[PDB]
């Protein structure tokens, strides 16, 4: 059963990686770009709010 | 002056404590949905009875004692007496109903969930208050409870004076409906509950060879009895023998009975869930 | 548009009435979890009564026993589902003190300790069945295999004075097994849940009555401890 | 030989991951402004279950939601008007998961029994009863109206076809019983986490595990997946919730506090991804700023543990289901 595990680990080894700075920058840019249209983040107006 | 001021201060403290405790337990039951339970509906009924006590009949009686006369109208004398009797009998019968609920929960655990439901709890609570109303408002608002001797007629004719004079029949009937029958029911059910608790303690001791029941039933019976038994004993006596009991003793025992409504939250709402609810509320 | 709201309200009322009927059905019955080893003999008990459920009633009380089997995992996380059960029925073979498939008794004791010392099962009581008393009697009476080697603590043990016996040696062994389970039962618990060690043979047919009595005691003690009466 | 090679290759994986982390997420994030305090009030409380709720799933439309409890019922809710649209009796009293199909036509449930059932709402009869797992099911999701992925108490996660009722592919190679599952918003990728401290990313089409993340310490109870499709957050029995990144291949941030010592039962993301809402074993659930790693608010209205938490597609409201009978919808 060790052959399957080592083959899977070898398959996982050969994948491209991007620096954590780039990934964090992308996440921050997305959170900034979509921040405006978030009902939870910005309290929605009572008229616009469906539940209440 | 100073003596009257002391009575006023004590009565103000008593009414404040009763109102505060009862509104606290009522709002704890209302606000949190976890406290809503079949037994807690009976607890809420008892708390409502004690609250209407502290709001209507404790301060009015305090005024009637501190000030010599009844400033309010004679109809309001009758209404205050009706509310007082209603509150007392509702509270005592609700205590009896709570004792019966505990007895049914412990004695027949398998069928307890079937016997007591929310709809049946509401029916029982409304039935208790209906009996209380038929005991208090029906004979007092109408002229059934009035006595026949000259003193009662003189007191009832004068609008400024509001005291209590009662027929033998109504005194005995009110006492039996309010206290003595619930006393019998509660004593029997709590003797059965104590026997069950002792049996379970013996079973545990026999299974695991390697007190608490006495204290709880002791306080539950002792508070209610020491609060209400003297007043109902003298309620019977003062009409069995006219000259036996003075008015001041009767009123003092009645107020000692009123004090019971304050102690009910301490006895029936000491559970850890209620403690957490009170901590969250304040 | 109000017609749609009215129809939805009518559907809600019908569903709520059905839910009330289902509540009346559900609150009446009692749910039990059957939890034992594969060789313990739980099959014998469930017969006399991925998931197996048996509907057995006694004295007009509906009991639902949910024996879970085939999900043989050392890590039991479906156990957190059985938090509202009335009792956890535990079946253990008391004749397996010398079987390594360390010993079967030690594995059962570890399972009992894990079940007792569970955050979710703090309030759930365990009904203990010590199955196969006849085989244990035959094993101890023969004397070929001695418990002292497999269980060193069996030495220095004398028969409890308050005991209900049969041979003296087999009674010693039986009460040793009971005490070994009850030590784990009592050390950790704070009085919220108890254990009810019962001695059962494959021939006994009264296990339904024993489970009925134990469930009655469990609910009675729960109600007595909800108040300060116990 | 093989074991030593595997150990050396795992060492190589760790070294490659370490060489790719120039700076942490918080270092870049701390410059930007904080989210601030978040106040959320229970707008509507859903009542009618008899036992503890384990899972629920918002419909594609923001109104409808479906929830199941140990009562043995699969109640479909109308969150706007608080009306039970349907109540489906269940064959097995025990259920561990729910699923609302994207079209809204089908609803699936899984139980402690190894079988999951798919119900046809618009016809409430059992459309298909899918069997083949050897353990309890933990979570089910719908790709299309015909493909469903289930994660069970055995090693395997399975992808089914409802029409033929057969396991198209089996996602094996895991260690412990899988407890959580989530899908990419549009892409075929999906992720799952289990008792072994490892959350693995799968590929539906290929059927192989591309990457594995082993940051956690205890068993993983819930996974939410970032709206970008390039991150996912896991919740474990240790107090930490951790944010992983697929492209970076290792964790970016950890969400924990010294005061909290209980586990996490369910996590979810806000629509913009800033707020990581996590449901804890203690009676309340917490709201985290997914970037700053600091708490933003708390939602305390439940009398028992919060077993399930979700955020609607539009992002209007958050509904949490606890072990008491009541669903509560926050906003
Ligand atoms: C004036 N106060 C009343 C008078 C008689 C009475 C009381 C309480 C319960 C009863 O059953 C009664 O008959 C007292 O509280």
């Amino acid at each position: 059963q060790a052959r399957k595990l080592v083959e899977q680990l070898k398959m996982e080894a050969n994948i491209d990686r991007i620096k954590v700075s780039k990934a964090a920058a992308d996440l921050m840019a997305y959170c900034e770009a979509h921040a405006k249209e978030d009902p939870l983040l910005t309290p929605v107006p009572a008229s616009e709010n469906p539940f209440r | 002056e100073v003596w009257v001021v002391g009575m006023g201060i004590v009565m103000s403290l008593i009414v404040l404590a009763i109102v505060f405790g009862n509104v606290l337990v009522i709002t704890a039951i209302a606000k949190f949905e976890r406290l809503q339970t079949v037994t807690n509906y009976f607890i809420t009924s008892l708390a409502c009875a004690d609250l209407v006590m502290g709001l209507a009949v404790v301060p009015f009686g305090a005024a009637h004692i501190l000030t010599k006369t009844w400033t309010f109208g004679n109809f309001w004398c009758e209404f205050w007496t009706s509310i007082d009797v209603l509150c007392v009998t509702a509270s005592i019968e609700t205590l009896c109903v709570i004792a019966v609920d505990r007895y049914f929960a412990i004695t027949s655990p398998f069928k307890y969930q079937s016997l007591l439901t929310k709809n049946k709890a509401r029916v029982i609570i409304l039935m208790v208050w209906i009996v209380s109303g038929l005991t208090s408002f029906l004979p007092i608002q109408m002229h059934w409870y009035r006595a026949t001797h000259q003193e009662a007629i003189n007191c009832y004719a004068e609008e400024t004076c509001c005291d209590f004079f009662t027929n033998q029949a109504y005194a005995i009937a009110s006492s039996i409906v309010s206290f003595y029958v619930p006393l019998v029911i509660m004593v029997f059910v709590y003797s059965r509950v104590f026997q069950e608790a002792k049996r379970q303690l013996q079973k545990i001791d026999k299974s695991e060879g390697r007190h608490k029941a006495l204290k709880t039933l002791g306080i539950i019976m002792g508070t209610f009895t020491l609060c209400w038994l003297p007043f109902f004993i003298v309620n019977i006596v003062h009409v069995i023998q006219d000259n036996l009991i003075r008015k001041e003793v009767y009123i003092l025992l009645n107020w000692i009975g009123y004090v019971n409504s304050g102690f009910n939250p301490l006895i029936y709402c000491r559970s850890p869930d209620f403690r957490i609810a009170f901590q969250e509320l304040l | 548009q109000r017609n749609e709201e009215k129809a939805q309200r009518e559907a809600n009322k019908k569903i709520e009435k059905q839910l009330q009927k289902d509540k009346q059905v559900y609150r009446a019955t009692h749910r039990l979890l059957l939890l034992g080893a594969g060789e313990s003999g739980k099959s014998t008990i469930v017969k006399q009564m991925g998931i197996f459920e048996t509907k057995f009633q006694v004295d007009k009380v509906n009991f639902h026993m949910f024996d879970v089997g085939g999900q043989r995992d050392e890590r039991r996380k479906w156990i957190q589902c059985f938090n509202d059960v009335t009792a956890i029925i535990f079946v253990v073979a008391s004749s397996s003190y010398n079987m390594v498939i360390t010993n079967r008794l030690q594995e059962a004791l570890n399972l009992f300790k894990s079940i007792w010392n569970n955050r979710w099962l703090r309030t759930i009581s365990v009904i203990l069945f010590l199955n196969k008393q006849d085989l244990l009697a035959e094993k101890v009476l023969a004397g070929k295999s001695k418990i002292e080697d497999y269980f060193p603590e069996f030495a220095r043990y004398t028969t409890p004075e308050d005991a209900t016996p049969e041979d003296p040696r087999v009674t010693r062994a039986k009460y040793f097994i009971r005490d070994e389970f009850l030590r784990i039962s009592t050390a950790s618990g704070d009085g919220r849940h108890y254990c009810y060690p019962h001695f059962t043979c494959a021939v006994d047919t009264e296990n339904i009555r024993r489970v009925f009595n134990d469930c009655r005691d469990i609910i009675q003690r729960m109600h007595l401890r909800q108040y300060e009466l116990l | 030989q093989l074991r030593q090679e595997a150990e050396q290759l795992k060492n190589q994986i760790r070294d490659a991951r370490k060489a790719c982390a120039d700076a942490t997420l918080s270092q870049i994030t701390n410059n930007i402004d904080p989210v601030g305090r978040i106040q959320m009030r229970t707008r509507r409380t859903l009542r009618g279950h008899l036992a503890k709720i384990y899972a629920m799933h918002w419909g594609t439309d923001s109104r409808l939601l479906v929830s199941a409890s140990q009562d043995g019922k699969l109640i479909i809710w109308d969150s706007y008007t608080t009306n039970k649209v349907h109540a489906i009796p269940l064959r097995s009293s025990w259920v561990m998961t729910c699923a609302y199909a994207p079209s809204g036509n089908y609803v699936a449930c899984g139980g402690l029994d190894n079988i999951c059932s798919i119900y046809n709402l618009k016809t409430v009869r059992v459309s298909r009863e899918l069997a083949g797992h050897t353990g309890y099911l933990s979570c089910c999701r719908f790709l299309d109206d015909n493909q469903i992925v289930t994660s069970s108490g055995d090693t395997t996660c399975a992808l089914w076809d409802i029409e033929t009722g057969q396991q198209t592919t089996t996602f094996t190679g895991h260690t412990g019983d899988v407890m959580s599952l989530s899908l990419a918003p549009d892409t075929r990728l999906f992720v799952s986490g289990a008792c072994d401290a490892s959350a693995k990313l799968w590929d539906v089409r290929e059927g192989m595990c591309r990457q594995t993340f082993t940051g956690h310490e205890s068993d993983i109870n819930a996974i939410c997946f970032f709206p970008n499709g390039n991150a996912f957050a896991t919740g474990s029995d240790d107090a930490t919730c951790r944010l992983f990144d697929l492209r970076a291949d290792q964790e970016l941030m950890t969400y924990s506090h010294d005061n909290i010592i209980c586990g996490i039962t369910s996590v979810s993301f806000s629509k913009s991804g800033r707020l990581l809402l996590a449901g804890y074993d203690d009676f309340n659930c917490n709201v985290w700023d997914a970037l700053k790693a600091d708490r933003a608010g708390v939602l305390a209205g439940h009398d028992n543990r919060v077993s399930c938490l979700g955020v609607t597609d539009d992002g209007m409201a958050v509904a949490t289901g606890s072990w008491d009978s009541f669903l509560k919808i926050w906003n």
